[PDB]
């Protein structure tokens, strides 16, 4: 307004200048952020003395004067000074103020109608409280403690993200006028952005400080710790609280923050795809990455898809390894061997081959590594630091607090170095079928005896006792373990350290672009195995719950629910740009030709044929009834249309539309068969499945032009077509052009015209036309 | 959205005083006051406002001709004493879905005289003993409610 | 005599129990109605029981 002409004014003085209309003309807009730092610098050793200084004058701080005098805040209340005209020589529009005048305007002064909106500005910090207040204390005891250091998370967090995906959310929440062009992850999560944009929506607020905080709400805090007991987030946030060095206070926390149940169902998915794809020969790797974009999974509210959650957790487990391999996603430097864990300190190496018979005479090759490398190792409440050297097990010490525990770590290290007789000699219980190939798909001897061993006991302490064993030297005898697992004996094993209190677990902020075999098998630049599907369990049966497998492979439903479902999506898909759509049509109220469309012509012969004409006409009625005004719901047509197929007749409509299957969906109200939510207008329930609706047009319900998107697309710029703003933006024709300003500095032109078409399939297929 | 926008968007460059009717359900309104309202609709006979997080009518301005309104799924409590001056012709009216308690809150739509019909459902009034009969009681001039007359009549189409 | 007295401590973390026959060895802790109505009675008391 009046504001803005004086803005107006303002630049026009500005430029007047010479440096400034240099400085404003060239360049681009960049050059603001430069220039952002040149100015107001000033800093200070220690803050501390120069407060306290600072303070005890009587007009220390700098305040704003409009905004007192607007606030009628006088000079005095009973004779105490609260602010003197004059001016700061950095800022020149602000006057010196007392740090009583502060209390003035908290006690009385100007009142605003509410505040609650703080609540959810700091969301993380009122959750630690209320998950403190969950708690049930119990009592003190002390000790010592085994607080072994690793690297562990401190901030319980829902739909952890990355940097550039909180950019661009900062804007269309707040800043939607200056928002750039939509990127994808804006797209697929709309409902997240809507719910974000519901709360700080016609407020007054402070936005920078807004931003801040969801930057911290999408923050988990990482960091290298000492720590004891379970390992949750809900914990390491009050860690400071529970126990240190020589005191615990006990208290339960299980109940609260429900994290790693997702954690475990995640990896559950990851390895029931995996198997579903190792059944196959020659495509696991295309059937693993259909498999995952054809699935999703709902979190708390929304629905999110697979291959967008793998890539921002951090679960080092055999299983999301192999997927984010799949992928592309580069990963830490973790390896897996079965269960346990390990990682590599230092040391080299390369591959080198050797043979080992079975049974009498039989030839078998497997492989070990050449020089001296350390390893870490993490089994089930046990540590380990080892070595390997060419073919043996140097030395190793352990940390553990269970004997069964060190005896299988142990037992999986000698194994993993291939130490011991038996790689040199196998024995007789093995044979060639336990060897290799349950179907063809061949197996290293390393699995091979970890199975054998994981089969019987006893096939473990023979094991062990391929190890040398010896008496127990004194001294040493604290420094000991039996074939039992027990921290000392008269005659113990041969080359083992043990001690109370476990490993620090090293740590490396570094990243691996790996890849895999046609047999599920990861490379990392060279002949070592990070992860394989034999390192997992081997199966089992789960019933997951608020998952979408939208594949045929991968479902259970008969050919009529899923030829409903289907009709459904061929019928959703008619929701694109152009005519002989439903939305021109809309915009036409050519409510009839949508009577005629091909697809309500094949769901038809789905509906209740003794019944078809009387469904009709009801669902014809209410379309026109949507129609002709404009107050629609477009989530209600979608599910009416394919009773419009045939002809009206009468008879008595009891509340219900019948398909041939005894399965219905009701006109209003939300069924298994069909269901949808003001929260999320991008989905479409069906039998449990969902369904994406396209972002073309905006209904009642869908909200503030992020819902017309889908619809716009790029296109060569043409100074002719006009330029609007982005709430105009929904009175444009299908297939016509305008100029618009984007973000900042950025002036395009676009087209109401899509393309559903991607890039991965275009590059994915011309690529495998090059390889012949 | 928000009542401003959905307001100036179905007024498809219409002035505000040849129109008869409106609607601006699934909307928003700031503090539930109406927002964008003005004495210039003079003809407008109908209203609907459902679901905007509405929480008391004080704003609404004067309006003669109108004879019928709704404002189902909102928060509406205390405030129907505006009523009676800005609409004295009013008709028809609904309310199921706001915060009604006790029947001090319906006392000043008596002065109504053309008041016929009436909607509440889903209110706590309507849990009480004696309700339908002492509700009658008190609005005589009143025949239908909630879509019943006296004897259960019910009502008929339009 | 029924079931002893139970001790505690202020968070209630922890719990003794108690017989009936060692309440006359830790009268000091019992609160005064318990204490008033005990020591008159300690006389007819032989091992848990009142004559």
């Amino acid at each position: 307004m009046s504001l803005l002409l004086t803005i107006a004014k303002e630049y026009k003085r500005l430029c007047q200048d010479a440096k400034a209309a240099q400085m404003m003309t060239v360049g681009t807009v960049s050059n603001y952020t430069t220039f952002k730092k040149w100015t107001t610098s000033r800093k200070e050793k220690n803050p501390s003395l120069r407060m306290r200084w600072a303070m005890s004058s009587k007009f220390p701080i700098i305040a704003n004067k409009r905004m007192l005098e607007e606030a009628q805040i006088p000079k005095e209340h009973n004779n105490v000074a609260l602010w003197e005209d004059t001016e700061d020589v950095s800022k020149r529009d602000h006057v010196l103020a007392s740090a009583s005048c502060i209390n003035y305007w908290n006690f009385c002064g100007p009142c605003v109608n509410n505040s609650e909106v703080i609540k959810e500005v700091y969301k993380s910090r009122f959750g630690r409280l209320e998950r403190r207040k969950e708690i049930m204390w119990k009592e003190l005891r002390f000790t010592l403690v085994d607080r072994q250091r690793r690297r562990v998370d401190t901030q319980p967090v829902e739909q952890r993200l990355r940097t550039g995906e909180i950019k661009d959310l900062q804007m269309w929440t707040l800043f939607e006028d200056e928002a750039p062009l939509a990127s994808k992850f804006i797209l697929d999560n709309y409902g997240l952005v809507k719910e974000m944009r519901s709360k700080f929506a016609n407020k007054p607020l402070n936005k920078e400080v807004v931003a801040h905080m969801l930057e911290k709400q999408f923050n988990p805090e990482s960091r290298f710790l000492p720590v004891f007991g379970a390992i949750r987030p809900e914990r390491m946030e009050l860690i400071h609280a529970l126990g240190g060095e020589t005191w615990i206070q006990e208290a339960n926390t299980a109940g609260i923050s429900n994290v790693d149940q997702r954690k475990n169902d995640i990896r559950a998915v990851c390895r029931k795809v995996c198997l579903a794809a190792n059944a196959s020969i020659m495509n696991a790797k295309s059937k693993l990455v259909e498999y995952i974009k054809s699935t999703s999974m709902r979190i708390g509210e929304t629905e999110r898809k697979l291959e967008e959650l793998i890539l921002e957790t951090d679960d080092v487990s055999p299983e999301v390894t192999l997927c984010k391999s799949a992928l592309g996603g580069q990963l830490g430097k973790t390896l897996s061997f079965g269960p346990m864990l390990l990682k590599k300190i230092s040391g080299s190496g390369v591959k080198v081959k050797d043979t080992v018979y079975i049974q009498g005479v039989r030839a078998v090759q497997f492989e070990y590594w050449s020089e001296q490398e350390e390893f870490y190792g993490e089994y089930k409440s046990a540590t380990a630091l080892f070595s390997r050297k060419e073919r043996s097990l140097e030395w190793i010490t352990i940390g553990g607090g269970i004997n069964e525990d060190r005896k299988r770590l142990l037992a999986m290290c000698m194994i993993f170095c291939r130490d011991g007789d038996y790689f040199k000699d196998a024995p007789a219980t093995i044979t060639m079928a336990d060897l290799s190939t349950k179907l063809g798909r061949e197996i290293p001897y390393q699995y091979v005896m970890m199975n054998w061993i994981q089969k019987s006991e006893d096939n473990l302490e023979a094991l062990l006792y391929s190890r040398g064993i010896v008496e127990t030297n004194p001294g040493k005898m604290g420094s000991s373990m039996g074939i039992d697992g027990s921290k000392r004996a008269i005659k113990s094993l041969r080359a083992v350290t043990i001690q109370s209190g476990k490993i620090d677990m090293p740590e490396s902020k570094e990243k691996i672009h790996l890849e895999l075999s046609d047999n599920l098998e990861a490379f990392d630049s060279s002949g070592r195995i990070v992860a394989t599907i034999l390192d997992l369990p081997s199966d089992k049966k789960v019933t997951f719950q608020d998952v979408s497998f939208q594949h045929p492979d991968l479902a259970v439903l008969r050919d009529e629910k899923t030829a409903i479902t289907k009709g459904y999506e061929a019928l959703i898909k008619r929701l694109g740009t152009g005519d002989n759509d439903i939305p021109s049509l809309i915009a036409k109220k050519d409510y009839l030709s949508l009577y005629n469309l091909p697809e309500v012509k094949l769901m038809a012969p789905l509906i209740r044929p003794n019944r078809k004409g009387v469904y009709s006409r009801v669902a014809r009625k209410l379309v026109s009834t949507q129609v002709t005004t404009g107050h629609y719901s477009l989530h209600e047509l979608i599910k009416v249309l394919p009773f419009t197929y045939f002809a009206p007749k009468q008879g008595m409509f009891e509340g219900r539309l019948f398909f041939s299957n005894d399965s219905f969906v009701e006109p209003g109200v939300n069924n298994n068969v069909f269901s949808w939510s003001k929260a999320d207008s991008s989905k479409i329930y069906c039998h449990g499945i969902a369904i994406r609706v396209p972002l073309v047009v905006g209904d009642e319900h869908m909200d503030t032009s992020l819902a017309l998107l889908e619809g716009f697309s790029v296109c060569e710029n043409d100074p002719r077509a006009p330029m609007v703003t982005r709430q105009d933006l929904i009175d444009v024709g299908f297939g016509q052009k305008v100029r618009l300003f984007v973000g900042q500095g950025s002036v395009r032109t676009f087209k109401r015209t899509a393309s559903q078409r991607a890039a991965s399939s275009d590059v994915n297929k011309n690529v495998k036309k090059i390889k012949m | 959205m928000d009542m401003k926008k959905r307001i100036h968007l179905e007024l498809r460059n219409r002035t505000p005083s040849d129109v008869k009717e409106l609607v601006l359900d699934n909307c928003r309104s700031y503090e539930g006051k109406i927002e964008g309202l003005t004495d210039e609709f003079e003809e407008l006979e109908f209203l609907s406002t459902i679901n905007v997080g509405l929480a008391s009518v004080a704003n609404l301005p004067k309006l003669n001709k109108l004879k019928k309104l709704e404002l189902s799924d909102n928060r509406v409590s205390g405030g129907l004493e505006v009523l009676a001056e800005k609409c004295p012709n009013l008709t028809h009216l609904n309310l199921s879905g706001n915060k009604i308690k006790d029947l001090g809150t319906i006392e000043p739509l008596k002065k109504l005289e053309n008041l016929k019909s009436l909607d509440l459902f889903n209110c706590e009034v309507t849990n009480l003993n004696d309700y339908r009969e002492n509700v009658f009681k008190l609005l005589p001039q009143l025949t239908y409610l909630d879509g019943y007359d006296r004897d259960d009549k019910e009502a008929p189409d339009s | 005599l029924g079931q002893g007295i139970r001790l505690s401590n202020k968070r209630k973390t922890k719990e003794v129990i108690i017989k009936a026959e060692k309440m006359g060895k830790y009268k000091n802790l019992m609160r005064e109605e318990y204490k008033n109505l005990f020591e008159p009675l300690e006389k007819y008391i032989q091992k848990d029981v009142c004559f």
